[PDB]
């Protein structure tokens, strides 16, 4: 929750748990620990409900569920990573981003840091110079 | 060449020294430009 989620969700986190209210550790017990979310929309599975035990006297409180939340933020992490990416760049989208392309977008802004692109190459080389976006990028965003 | 290349080894032949000349300059150019690799690595991989 380091600044990374936006005022509208996490007040509608909120809401969603005032739903329940009740000075906020009444009727929000674990018997409602799924139906808060099932109420605000996605469902939680096993998996996701062992997710909200699994660092939890007994009843939880808002910190604790957003703090929930914050581990659940890992989740949805696919697609809207490589939009930006998608709609900056890659106009023709083959994803095999040509020569120049590729000097632009490690032309390095601000950071100026070095030795890592070197690196990369050293580690993994194409073949067929022309190095892949997609596959350059997976990597980091694995 | 590589069928009748034992026959102008028996027999010196001018024009194949003329044509070894020729392809030095043509593999010293070869050599020399810098844009031509990526321009011929490019040529053949849109040939395939």
């Amino acid at each position: 929750m380091a600044d990374q989620l936006t005022e509208e969700q996490i007040a509608e986190f909120k809401e969603a748990f005032s739903l329940f209210d009740k000075d906020g550790d009444g009727t929000i017990t674990t018997k409602e620990l799924g139906t808060v979310m099932r109420s605000l929309g996605q469902n939680p599975t096993e998996a996701e409900l062992q997710d909200m035990i699994n660092e939890v006297n007994g009843t939880i409180d808002f910190p604790e569920f957003l703090t929930m939340m914050a581990r659940k933020m890992k989740d949805t992490d696919s697609e809207e990573e490589i939009r930006e990416a998608f709609r900056v760049f890659d106009k023709d989208g083959n994803g095999y981003i040509s020569a120049a392309e590729l000097r632009h977008v490690m032309t390095n802004l601000g950071e100026k840091l070095t030795d890592e692109e070197v690196d990369e190459m050293i580690r993994e080389a194409d073949i067929d110079g022309q190095v892949n976006y997609e596959e350059f990028v997976q990597m980091m965003t694995a | 060449v590589d069928y009748n290349r034992a026959k102008w080894l028996k027999e010196p032949n001018p024009e194949a020294e003329e044509l070894f000349r020729m392809v030095a300059e043509v593999f010293i150019y070869w050599s020399k430009s810098h844009n031509f690799k990526r321009e011929e690595q490019n040529f053949v991989v849109q040939n395939e």
